[PDB]
RNA sequence: GUUCGCGAAGUAACCCUUCGUGGACAUUUGGUCAAUUUGAAACAAUACAGAGAUGAUCAGCAGUUCCCCUGCAUAAGGAUGAACCGUUUUACAAAGAGAUUUA
């Protein structure tokens, strides 16, 4: 619904949540379907969310063994960084990444202590915990981030844009300042006319 | 008459405000009593220095 | 609320698009609550806006730390004698549905079909009597006061 | 100001006859119908058990600059529409007041953030200037195509014949009919003639009017009723060859009829507009060599 | 009361037999925000209306009435109400009674309920404007709706004062050849406001007509509010009118300050 | 419907059933919102142009505006985001000459 009401229905956003452009785009096109950092950040949570659930649902649909489930949810938990690419756009997120690759290395050598190379090792609570506290991080995040576009889409932007100042305009401005303070002195000194 | 004014339950997804957009307003001047500028009268003569 | 074409869904529409701030939210209540290995079917409570908007589990998941600890221990060792003795492990393929295809409903699909086996140690009666009736359930001991 | 605003300005007959109302203040609610700009939207019910929410559609600054209610938007006091209080001042002051509104998106908004009266609002909210302008309405009281080939249409009007009982006819022709006079007014007065009120209920007369060849024709089922509409007619002109008319009676006018023998349908009385004034141009000698 | 109090409203669609949500596709994407098609180069998107209001046969009791609704059903006008007597609003053709009750209420909104607006939509299509209380219709688009018949100049007339009638009281109506339009005036701005969306979109075909079966591929008739009408015959009736209501308002409005004194 | 009474009839023997009749319990939902053309999204395509200093070729950063767009944004980008590049007459007098009036 958010991409459809800004227009974008050239942009399909399938069911795993990937967004691809259904056409070759026109350079006002490709200006105007450039989507923020909090737009894919919320779609990237939910392509790691259904990731997970459809594997709850393959398991339920008898498709998945209880040990491929528990192994397939570590597999995910791990792996994120790679099945998801959240990093794109919150690269803090690579703490969390790097984190669960280090308790994939502890878990998996007392797991496998006596056990050969093997896929099999469904001890998902580790990485778990780490996704749920960079969970407890972001909500307050995206709060801000989406509550910003959605109120830029019902009320639109204000008008009252002021620019502070930076390293870019420093040279402008100081110029400005003083080309305000020569003309007010010299003002002054005019006698009348 | 007598009114009780009371307020609706908003619903927490619905945009509150609904008439509040970003528009921009002119606004008009409200000049009713003229301000006298009260400088004084006039040294005064100056050459072309200037 | 699958296909919204009618004009009556432009409020609706507007609930949807309102409640995408709180989404972040929603996710950590549903992975907090997730089934552990140990459960077939996990019963939440959810919250739900009127117009289907968001559903949010309005639980928090709360466990007996000894309790929980016997639990992760049991599958522990459950899975690490089960890695032992498979001729082949089969992990599933990731993304498990394709992209083209919509989410299949609970109802239709879901619901009908026998759930499976839970990971469960198979545990010893004479060693662990006190508590192997109770250390797989949902909540342990929720209903003994 | 946001935390210091006017009440509402509302009509007591939007308000109704019970004493306590619950009314809803949604502080900014819709937008004002007049200048486009966010208010304190107020809706009510007069009723507990009503089905109509009555709101307020415009801002108290719009309400204010025409002295009208948010609801209804009529004037505040004499509760009559503000096209007519401008036109009855009109006829006080001897000039044109008109509070006039903007077209333009930026010139609604920059009209109603001025603190004035607009067009009979200065008149009206001062009581002591209202009253004596109603004094001034008292006084006033105390006064209280010459080329057009027409002949193949004139055939077909009757036009010779005369309004006996005698003849059963369905269909009548009614000429004499000004510019005036609407349509509904014929048919209430014939109506109201015969008793058979609530006529389009069942459909028993059917009438057409041009308004431009000042003429018409109206058909009855049923031809008993013909007779009805003959015999409840009273007043009849003979003209000074014979051929005697009947005259219907609208208010002041005088409109004469002919049964038709036929039914005229549309058409009859002209094919173009041009063509039509004509017909009127031809009826006016009649109907002066009709009378005199 | 014979034609509309002695039975009850009858179901004039069957729920199924309703139209589809979407429209008629004239782009390459459906956009779901803004129920439309997107990617498209243009189109005519203006269809004959289906259904058609009968009045002597579709009329009759609802809940509304015993409710005591004010409002008239706006599906009732375009035929296609499918609640029938179950429905909220009224299914009979608006009557002195009618207005009457409306009579607070007009001033502000339509009598289907909808709010009026401060100036005229550009085309002078749509709900209205509340600065003028217009009376009349220009019905418009006759060509499409004839289904390119000639017929006649006037007979075109016949069928505009044929359907028009059944809508209520009916001022005045005037047939434009040279500008292939019509002009229909009624009593109250209530039957007016009926009338119009009642007879937008549709056809003059009369079953008898051999076009009958192609009712559907035709264009449909526009109706739309009518402007001021330019000629000085018609201008000084606007102003004799208006000074007729002065004085029926001033006799009105003496009696007021009579009884405040 | 429940419960407390009272009365009548029947089975009873002060209980059960029946229907008469007091009480008590419970007390005013929802809508700013109606289901396709006529109360309003926008793109794309077609035709015609075709990127600021300048002699040519390249970086820009600003300002003003009742223009904004993308963006979480007070960052940044949008051709240096665009629009600017036109039109242009009185706070007006003081001196010094030849034609034309006036009466
Ligand atoms: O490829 P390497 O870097 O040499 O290490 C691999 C790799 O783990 P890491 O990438 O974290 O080191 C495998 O994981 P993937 O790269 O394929 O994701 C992992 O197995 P999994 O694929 O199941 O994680 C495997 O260890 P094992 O086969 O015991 O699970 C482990 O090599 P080791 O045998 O040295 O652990
Ligand atoms: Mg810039
Ligand atoms: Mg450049
Ligand atoms: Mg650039
Ligand atoms: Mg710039
Ligand atoms: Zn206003
Ligand atoms: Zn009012
Ligand atoms: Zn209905």
């Amino acid at each position: 619904l958010l991409i459809h009401r800004k227009g974008l229905t050239y942009l399909h956003l399938d069911y795993n949540f990937n967004l691809k452009p259904t056409k070759t785009l026109t350079t006002k096109e490709r200006k105007k379907s450039r989507l923020g950092n909090s737009f894919h950040l919320m779609r990237e949570l939910l392509k790691m969310m259904k990731l997970i659930v459809d594997t709850h649902v393959q398991f339920r649909l008898g498709n998945v063994d209880a040990f491929q489930l528990a192994d397939g949810i570590h597999y995910i938990l791990n792996h994120i960084g790679q099945l998801t690419g959240i990093y794109r756009y919150k690269y803090k997120v690579m703490h969390q990444i790097r984190a669960c690759k280090d308790l994939k290395h502890i878990i998996y050598y007392k797991f496998n202590k006596n056990l050969g190379k093997g896929p099999g090792c469904g001890f998902w609570q580790p990485a778990w915990r780490v996704w749920l506290n960079f969970l407890r991080g972001t909500i307050p995040l995206l709060e801000r981030y989406i509550g910003n576009l959605i109120t830029r889409q019902f009320e639109g932007r204000s008008n009252e844009i002021v620019k502070t100042t930076t390293k870019q305009r420093l040279d402008a401005y100081y110029d400005l300042e003083l080309r305000n303070s020569v003309m007010d002195d010299i003002l002054e000194m005019m006698p009348e006319s | 008459h007598h009114i009780e004014v009371v307020s609706k339950q908003m619903d927490p997804l619905l945009p509150r405000f609904v008439g509040k957009k970003a528009r921009k307003v002119v606004a008009p001047t409200e000049n009713d009593e003229v301000v006298p500028v009260l400088h004084m009268d006039g040294g005064e003569a100056d050459p072309n220095e200037w | 609320h699958s296909d919204m074409a009618s004009k009556m869904y432009n409020t609706d529409k507007k609930a949807f698009l309102g409640a995408l701030k709180y989404l972040p939210h929603a996710i950590l209540k549903l992975l907090e609550n997730m089934p552990h290995p140990w459960e077939q079917a996990k019963e939440v409570k959810v919250l739900y806006h009127t117009s289907g908007a968001i559903t949010f589990v309005n639980e928090t998941p709360r466990v007996i730390e000894p309790v929980y600890t016997a639990q992760w221990s049991a599958t522990w060792i459950a899975m690490r004698r089960e890695k032992r003795d498979r001729t082949h492990f089969k992990r599933m393929r990731f993304p498990p549905f394709d992209d083209d295809e919509p989410p299949l409903s609970y109802e239709q699909h879901i619901e009908n079909i026998e759930p499976l086996d839970p990971i469960n140690l198979p545990l010893d009666s004479q060693d662990d009597e006190y508590v192997k009736d109770w250390l797989y359930d949902s909540r342990p001991l929720e209903e003994d006061s | 100001d946001e935390i210091n605003e006017p009440p509402p300005n509302i009509c007591e007959q939007c308000l109704g006859d019970e004493a306590n109302i619950r009314m809803t203040k949604i502080p900014q609610g819709s937008e004002c119908k007049i200048c486009t700009l966010p208010f304190t939207l107020y809706h009510f019910k007069t009723s507990k058990r009503s089905n109509n929410i009555i709101k307020t559609l415009i801002c108290v600054r719009c309400a204010t600059q025409r002295n009208i209610c948010q609801c209804c938007m009529l004037d505040s006091r004499w509760h009559i529409p503000i096209q007519l209080r401008d036109h009855l001042i009109s006829l006080v002051n001897e000039e044109n007041v008109m509070t006039e509104e903007a077209k333009n998106d930026m010139m609604k908004r920059f009209l109603s953030l001025k603190n004035v009266k607009l067009g009979g609002a200065q008149i009206t909210s001062d009581p002591s200037e209202a009253d004596n302008i109603v004094d001034k309405l008292k006084n006033i009281l105390l006064r209280a195509y010459a080329s057009v080939d027409i002949s193949h249409i004139l055939k077909k009007l009757p036009l010779n014949e005369s309004f006996l009982k005698n003849p059963s006819t369905k269909s009548f022709f009614l000429y004499n009919i000004d510019a005036s006079i609407p349509e509904w007014k014929i048919t209430d007065t014939v109506s109201q003639l015969l008793g058979i009120k609530k006529w389009k209920d069942g459909n028993s007369l059917s009438l057409i009017v041009n308004h431009k060849a000042k003429c018409g024709g109206l058909r009855f089922q049923s031809s008993e009723l013909g007779e009805r509409f003959v015999s409840k007619i009273s007043e009849t002109l003979v003209t000074p060859k014979g051929l005697k008319r009947g005259v219907l009676l609208i208010d002041r006018f005088r409109i004469f009829i002919i049964p038709w023998s036929s039914g005229f349908s549309a058409a009859s009385f002209g094919t173009n507009t041009a063509e039509n004034i004509k017909l009127s141009l031809s009826l006016n000698k009649l109907i002066q060599l009709e009378l005199g | 009361m014979t034609s509309w109090r002695d039975k009850s409203a009858k179901v004039q669609v069957k729920e199924s037999e309703l139209p589809s949500s979407i429209p008629a596709q004239t782009g390459l994407t459906f956009n779901i925000w803004y129920n439309k098609w997107s990617q498209g180069f243009a189109g005519n998107t203006r269809f004959v209306s289906p259904f058609a209001l009968q009045p002597q046969l579709h009329s009759g009791k609802t809940r509304g009435d015993n409710d005591g609704q004010l409002f008239f059903c706006l599906f009732f006008a375009k035929g296609m109400c499918c609640l029938g007597p179950k429905c909220e609003y009224l299914h009979h053709i608006p009557d002195e009674e009618d207005i009457g009750k409306l009579a607070l209420r007009t001033e502000v909104l339509d009598c289907f309920g909808r709010e009026k607006f401060a100036d005229y939509r550009e085309d002078m299509g749509g709900i209205g404007s509340f600065r003028k209380k217009n009376k009349t219709l220009y019905v418009g688009g006759i060509d499409g709706a004839l289904n390119s018949k000639h017929l006649k100049p006037a007979q075109i007339e016949s069928r505009i004062r044929f359907v028009f009638s059944r809508l209520g009281d009916i001022d005045r109506i005037r047939y434009v050849e040279s500008k292939n339009c019509g002009f229909v005036k009624f009593k109250y701005q209530a039957n007016a406001e009926f009338a119009k969306e009642a007879m937008s979109n549709q056809t003059l075909l009369l079953p008898s007509d051999k076009e009958w079966d192609d009712r559907r591929e035709g264009t449909g008739l526009l109706v739309k509010w009518a402007n001021e009408d330019p000629d000085p015959a018609a201008q000084k009736r606007l102003q004799e009118e208006l000074k007729l209501e002065s004085l029926n308002m001033m006799v009105h409005l003496i009696n007021n300050n009579t009884n405040s004194a």
